[PDB]
Order: C-alpha cells, then sequence, then structure tokens
DNA sequence: GCTAATAAACTAAAAACTATTATTATGG
DNA sequence: CATAATAATAGTTTTTAGTTTATTGGG
C-alpha cells in the first residue's frame, strides 16, 4: 500500500511521496486450524479462557471487571484501558520529518535493527516532486551523508526514529 | 550469573546537614532527599533485582538490630518500592525536615566504628548472592575527627576490615563543592557526581547474561564453542498483569479448549490440526507440525567465503548479533577464532554460514563479517572484535516494485540543495533518542504510583524542532526554492 | 452495622487520604454497612474523593461516577445517618445526578 | 459503488544461569 | 545382598514466534 506523506524538512519543504514494503520476512496467511481428530469440525471447538480469582473454590470473575496492573518495582499499579490510553501520548499524523544529516562513517551496520526495507518513490503524477527527490539523491551521493529522520507510520503507530 | 547490587545512604543528622551553609537555599538535608530519591527511581525503572538501605549517623531515638547509640536505621536492604518512595518523600522540604525533627529531633554524637558495624551488619543481613556493593556517604565534615584520636583508630580498622571484606564506601563535597577542600582525613585510605546522580537518567535495562552457546561446525568433523551475544533488543513496555477490579488481586487465567457438542472438555492430545486447499480439508498433527518446522540440529555450518561486496543496504532482515567464542566444552577455541580475527586487513572476503539458532526450525543463511577491536585510547573496547550476524534474504523476501523510471535532474538545483544539507549539519550521536511512548510510561507509572498531583512529561530529543533547524540554515531554505509549481495543492 | 441504608450499596473508596487515613474511613463505612471498593463500578453509587490525582483527573474526564469530596461523608457520619446532596461536595458528576440536582435546585 | 494484507497484541513463547535433591561406581 | 558416603539428575528466569485488533481496499 503506498504511504503518501509530506516530506518535512524544517518549515518550508513539503515533499509529496509514497513509501512501499520492498523486503520484509514473507510470512503465510494460512495456518492451522484447530478441528477436532473425530469430526474434522472446528465448530465443536471451542477456544475460551476462564479468569479466577486466588480462591480455595477459585470463584470465577467476569472480564468486565478486569484491570491492567503493571509490575513498578516491588508493587503492582492498576490502570484501565482508557486511562493508559488517555495517559499515552504520540504524535499524529505521517511523522516523517528529517532531523539533519551527518557523515555516513558515523553509522554502521553494527546498530541496524527493525525488519523493514521501506523503499520511497516520488509523488503520482508530479513531476516537479520527483526532479526534487532526484535532485536530492544526486545530492546526498555527492556529499555522502545520511538522512535522519522521524518516522511513524501514521497517527496511531507508534514513533520511530531511523535513518 | 546473577548477583544483587546493594548501595547504601549515610547521611549525617546531629546539626549541619539542616543549615543554609553559606547559602540561602534549602538546607543540604533536601537536595540529599532529592538525590536519594531520584536513585530510586532509577533503580526502580532499570533493575529490579538491586537492594538499597537508608542509615542515619546520629541519633536520640535508637532503632537498628544491634541497638547501638546514635545509630537508626530507616529502610533495610530490600528492593525499591512504592512504599519505599512515600516513607523517604515524607521526609522532604522544610516540612519534612520538620517532621524529621519531631520524630527523629538532631544533635547526636556520630560513631563512624558503629556505623561501619552496622552496615557490615546489612550486608550479613541479605541472603541473596551480592554481585557489587557499595557505599555512598556525604555531609558537610570534610574531618569529623577533632574528637578522641581512639574513634579515629577504630574507624579506620574498621574500613580496612570492610575493605579487606570487599566493602567500598563513596565521600564527596558537600559543604564546599569544588576546591578539593573535602576528604582532609579520608584521603588517606578512601578513594563531581552530584549531577549525575541528580540527572537521575532511568528507562534503560541492563543484560544479565548472554544466550545461545553454539557451534561453529566448518565441516563434520571439527567445531568451534562460541556464543552468540546480543547488542541491540526492541525495548517494550512491561506486559499488563490481569487484576481484580474490587481487590487489585492477581487472577488465574485459565484458558482451555471445549466443545458444545457434548459440553466436555478435549484434550491437546485428540485436536488436529487442519488447512483448507483445492477440495481438500488438508488434515495434519501437532507433532507432525513441529517435524515440518525441523530441518536439522542447531549449529553453524560454514558454507564458504564470500568478498565483502555481496552484502548491499537496500538488502536488510532482523538486527545482525555478534559472536565471540565460548571454550567451555571445547577447548582451543578462543585462540583459533581470534587468530582468525585479527587476520581480518586480507580477510575482507566475508565467511558465508547457514543458521540455525535452536531447535526444529529452519535455518537461514548469515554472513559473517568479521568485527574488529576497536579500542579506545582510554582503554574501553567498544564492539570487541567478532563476526556480524548479517541475515541473507531469501528470494521470496522482495515485494516487487514499479517499473517506474527517472532520468536525472538538473545539477544547479543537487548543488543548491548540497549546500542547503552542507549549512544543515547535524552530528549524529548514537545514544542520544530515547523511545516517547516507552519513556512517557515510566512516567506515568512513576506519577501514578505515589501521591503525584500532575504527572511530569519529560522533552523528548526526538521530536522535531520548528524553527531551530530553519535558524540554523536560514531563510535560503526557500530563498533557493525556486520549483515551479510546488506540488501543494 | 451503625446503618444497614448504606449496606447493598458499594461506596468507591479510592482516595480516603485526603485529611484523616484511608483504612479509618474505609472501617467507619464498613461500620455503616457500605462495600468497599478500590475501583469505580457500575453498581457503585459513588466515588469518594480525598486526594485529587491523577486517577481523580480521570473519574472526573470518564463521566461514569461522582466526585464527591469528603465534607459529605463527614456530615454523613457526624449526624450517623444520610445527609441530602448539597452540591458543593460535588466535582464531575453524572447526568442522572444532573438532573437530580436540576430537579431539586434551579441552577 | 458490502469486503482492507494492515502489524497496538495477538498467546503463551524449547531459555540458563544459580540454587537443591535422588543414585551410587564404594567403606561393609 | 547393610550404610560416615556420592553425585547427574532435576528446578526458577531471561527473550522470539507464534496470533487479534484495526484501516486502505470493488463486480
Amino acid at each position: 500500500i503506498h504511504w503518501p506523506c509530506r516530506l518535512t524538512i524544517g518549515s518550508n519543504l513539503s515533499i509529496r511521496i509514497a513509501a512501499y514494503k520492498s523486503i520484509l520476512q514473507e510470512r503465510v496467511k494460512k495456518t492451522w486450524t484447530v478441528v477436532d481428530a473425530k469430526t474434522l469440525k472446528k465448530e465443536d471447538i471451542q477456544k475460551e479462557t476462564v479468569y479466577c480469582l486466588n480462591d480455595d473454590d477459585e470463584t470465577e470473575v467476569l472480564k468486565e471487571d478486569i484491570i491492567q496492573g503493571f509490575r513498578y518495582g516491588s508493587d503492582i499499579v492498576p490502570f484501565s484501558k482508557v486511562d493508559e490510553e488517555q495517559m499515552k501520548y504520540k504524535s499524529e499524523g505521517k511523522c516523517f520529518s528529517v532531523l539533519g544529516f551527518c557523515k555516513s562513517s558515523q553509522v554502521q551496520r553494527r546498530f541496524f535493527m527493525g525488519n523493514q526495507v521501506l523503499k520511497v518513490f516520488a509523488a503520482r503524477d508530479d513531476e516537479a516532486a520527483a526532479v526534487a527527490l532526484s535532485s536530492l539523491i544526486h545530492a546526498l551521493d555527492d556529499l555522502d551523508m545520511v538522512a535522519i529522520v522521524r518516522y511513524a507510520y501514521d497517527k496511531r503507530a507508534n514513533p520511530q526514529v531511523g535513518v | 550469573y546473577s548477583g544483587r547490587d546493594s548501595l547504601i545512604f549515610l547521611v549525617d543528622a546531629s546539626k549541619a546537614m539542616f543549615e543554609s551553609q553559606s547559602e540561602d537555599e534549602l538546607t543540604p538535608f533536601d537536595m540529599s532527599i532529592q538525590c536519594i530519591q531520584s536513585v530510586y527511581i532509577s533503580k526502580i525503572i532499570s533493575s529490579d533485582r538491586d537492594l538499597l538501605a537508608v542509615v542515619f549517623y546520629g541519633t536520640e531515638k535508637d532503632k537498628n538490630s544491634v541497638n547501638f547509640k546514635n545509630i537508626y536505621v530507616l529502610q533495610e536492604l530490600d528492593n525499591p518500592g512504592a512504599k519505599r518512595i512515600l516513607e523517604l518523600d515524607q521526609f522532604k522540604g522544610q516540612q519534612g525536615q520538620k517532621r524529621f525533627q519531631d520524630m527523629m529531633g538532631h544533635g547526636s554524637d556520630y560513631s563512624l566504628s558503629e556505623v561501619l558495624w552496622v552496615c557490615a551488619n546489612l550486608f550479613s543481613d541479605v541472603q541473596f548472592k551480592m554481585s557489587h556493593k557499595r557505599i555512598m556517604l556525604f555531609t558537610n565534615e570534610d574531618n569529623p575527627h577533632g574528637n578522641d584520636s581512639a574513634k579515629a583508630s577504630r574507624a579506620r580498622t574498621k574500613a580496612g576490615d570492610l575493605r579487606d571484606t570487599g566493602i567500598f564506601l563513596d565521600l564527596m563535597h558537600l559543604k564546599k563543592p569544588g576546591g578539593f577542600d573535602i576528604s582532609l582525613f579520608y584521603r588517606d585510605i578512601i578513594s563531581s557526581k552530584l549531577e549525575d546522580l541528580l540527572r537521575k537518567v532511568r528507562a534503560k535495562e541492563t543484560r544479565k547474561r548472554a544466550l545461545s552457546r553454539l557451534k561453529l561446525k566448518l565441516n563434520k568433523d571439527i567445531v568451534i564453542s562460541v556464543g552468540i551475544y546480543n547488542l541491540v533488543q526492541k525495548a517494550l513496555k512491561p506486559p499488563p498483569i490481569k487484576l481484580y477490579r474490587e481487590t487489585n488481586e492477581p487472577v488465574k487465567t485459565k484458558t482451555r479448549t471445549f466443545n458444545t457438542s457434548t459440553g466436555g472438555l478435549l484434550l491437546p492430545s485428540d485436536t488436529k490440526r487442519s488447512q483448507i486447499y483445492g477440495s481438500r480439508q488438508i488434515i495434519l498433527e501437532k507433532e507432525e507440525t513441529e517435524e515440518l518446522k525441523r530441518f536439522d540440529d542447531p549449529g553453524l555450518m560454514l558454507m564458504g567465503f564470500k568478498p565483502l561486496v555481496l552484502l548491499k543496504k537496500h538488502h536488510y532482515l532482523r538486527p545482525s548479533l555478534f559472536v565471540y567464542p565460548e571454550e567451555s566444552l571445547v577447548i582451543g577455541s578462543s585462540t583459533l577464532f581470534s587468530a582468525l580475527l585479527i587476520k581480518c586487513l586480507e580477510k575482507e572476503v566475508a565467511a558465508l554460514c547457514r543458521y540455525t539458532p535452536r531447535r526444529n526450525i529452519p535455518p537461514y543463511f548469515v554472513a559473517l563479517v568479521p568485527q574488529e577491536e576497536e579500542l579506545d585510547d582510554q582503554k574501553i573496547q567498544v564492539t570487541p572484535p567478532g563476526f556480524q550476524l548479517v541475515f541473507l534474504p531469501f528470494a521470496d523476501d522482495k515485494r516487487k516494485m514499479p517499473f517506474t523510471e527517472k532520468i536525472m535532474a538538473t545539477p544547479e538545483q543537487v548543488g543548491k540543495m548540497k549546500a542547503i544539507v552542507e549549512k544543515l549539519r547535524f552530528t549524529y550521536r548514537s545514544d542520544s533518542f530515547e523511545n516517547p511512548v516507552l519513556q512517557q510510561h515510566f512516567r506515568n507509572l512513576e506519577a501514578l504510583a505515589l501521591d503525584l498531583m500532575e504527572p511530569e512529561q519529560a522533552v523528548d530529543l526526538t521530536l522535531p524542532k520548528v524553527e531551530a533547524m530553519n535558524k540554523r540554515l536560514g531563510s535560503l531554505v526557500d530563498e533557493f526554492k525556486e520549483l515551479v509549481y510546488p506540488p501543494d495543492y | 452495622k451503625i446503618s444497614n441504608i448504606f449496606e447493598d450499596v458499594e461506596f468507591c473508596v479510592m482516595s480516603g487520604t485526603d485529611s484523616q487515613p484511608k483504612p479509618d474511613l474505609e472501617n467507619r463505612i464498613a461500620e455503616f454497612g457500605g462495600y468497599i471498593v478500590q475501583n469505580p463500578g457500575p453498581d457503585t453509587y459513588c466515588v469518594i474523593a480525598g486526594s485529587e490525582n491523577i486517577r481523580v483527573k480521570n473519574i472526573i474526564l470518564s463521566n461514569k461516577h461522582d466526585v464527591v469530596k469528603p465534607a459529605w461523608l463527614l456530615e454523613c457520619f457526624k449526624t450517623k445517618s444520610f445527609v441530602p446532596w448539597q452540591p458543593r461536595f460535588m466535582i464531575h458528576m453524572c447526568p442522572s445526578t444532573k438532573e437530580h440536582f436540576a430537579r431539586e435546585y434551579d441552577c
């Protein structure tokens, strides 16, 4: 799927660019669905989770009364989904802005992570963006610098700094 | 290898710890409490495999295991907790100081030998393995030994005893920071960090142990015992713990398969895997699926040596790791591996191998880039020599891209953006950014665990600035922007 | 046992350290038979607001319950009986309580 | 002109280190 | 076919590969 994002530098440079998935660990969509051996029916297979308290009779408790907790030091702090959602925050929109440039010698493969090779093309039917991107590519080729960008897939995706 | 690290806090409480100290700001007690609170927070966010304690010398109402005079123990050796944070913050600021005076007082006689006695007792108290022990002591006294020299001699003897035991103590200027005016007496046998401790950098975990001690099998005969060492891991928030709304009780989650046909329960043995293809319902066994995932035994079967030209930046996979020889069940591996590593200038041709990290998993071919010994003049070995575990993508790992072609652009725009990016230069630092989400989550935890009114929102360097790079570059970014009809709609 | 009326009614005792310690307030509520719960719930009649906190801010944001100061609780305990709702212990309240006050108060 | 290949958890993760208990090869 | 024994087995925790939520997607 195309990822048309406004490549922002400073406050004026706004380039429309669409990103695409090029190299990635291919995953099979089909997975072994579970059926009963003597009928081969997934309709008679009920996968469910039972929640019970640490009780002598292990009294069952509902799903609505669950509450998230986190091992905070020598204690656990309870959070709710709405609470943990409102306390967290992230940048919104397609955040793809260059934070500067540095020498390619500073960065080395021994500090590489992730598994996405996100090839970036120009916009569609906009040759001005294409020529600007080509000129920028050649400029980076001449100066042998590297581009540092704070990339976010969307508003919902967690921000990810990278090169 | 496991082991708990211990740091004990000792502070004066007689007369000079609650004073202006040639200033108009708060007493040394207040920001000493702030500093120890900061280190508590940093330790809590860093690791829970460590213990901390607080003791005050100079005491009107003694409370300790051995019941000496002028010795009060507040919190013993234990993992830091929220109740510890509340207990500490109860005695912060001027209100905390006066509460402390009300419940504790001030103005007793120090007894350094007794302090060493009680701290050694505290170390003896813990039943866990002590990987490392450390004592810090901050006071305004550069030489509190105008009293009897017998006390000084006994303190020196006890210091020698704890040094023999392995205990180390730390003291640094508080009354007159800077000038080397501190430790007039302690400089003998005891050897600014205020900002470092007060910086309370957190959201950093610590490695405990390596993993995956595997064999480098160059053939079917010879093998080399090595251990794959991680260097980067995608950190994330600790998993949520399911709790009861009413009682905050841990929930014994219990998931199982079931059948509505009869109401009974199915064992994991009689539930068979199934697949759908074409016109047949393919049925498989769980053990059969596991065998399908199985290809061969774990190991590193050397495949050859490929020149360091096939590797390309655009060809990348899951993160590369580090390899170090580990002579535990095969000897001679370390020497041979070291001989291979030093011979890397001629061995620019990278080694080729197929990698099977664990059992019953398909192997991936992985090249081995010889890592170098980047020793520093400060005697710091950053990234010791070894091999990079660069994963080689398969044929199916590449997604086809449109074949749209573009021809070379004009060089004048190239030059103008060359100047633009040259002026707008950013000195890249590897350790200069933290994930905003995780650190924000930590801020929420440290906030919504005390009686904190509102959370602190730590400012991250990840967020791009609005005009700082613009002024660092000037208005030439728009002045040079001569593109006709910008793609802006 | 003090007031069996407050029994069968769940009170969200989630901040009892406003001035008095929380356990004392919890024990007194138990003496009135109220159900002590550390988190809000649909069956919880009201939420006791002690120290103002981020969780209190969430409860205000989550228009699900009522943010009651201990003053109403203090009046109920001093009189050993129910005290009518005076809209001065309230901070954020459910629309049902809004309609109730609009019925018994003008604006 | 109503069926997305997304990626937050899905779900329960083949892991060693540092700590103790059952076998013996042997005194008898 | 016994008993001052003895050890080579186990057992707790780190970290990857499994699957659900959710958003661009027509005859």
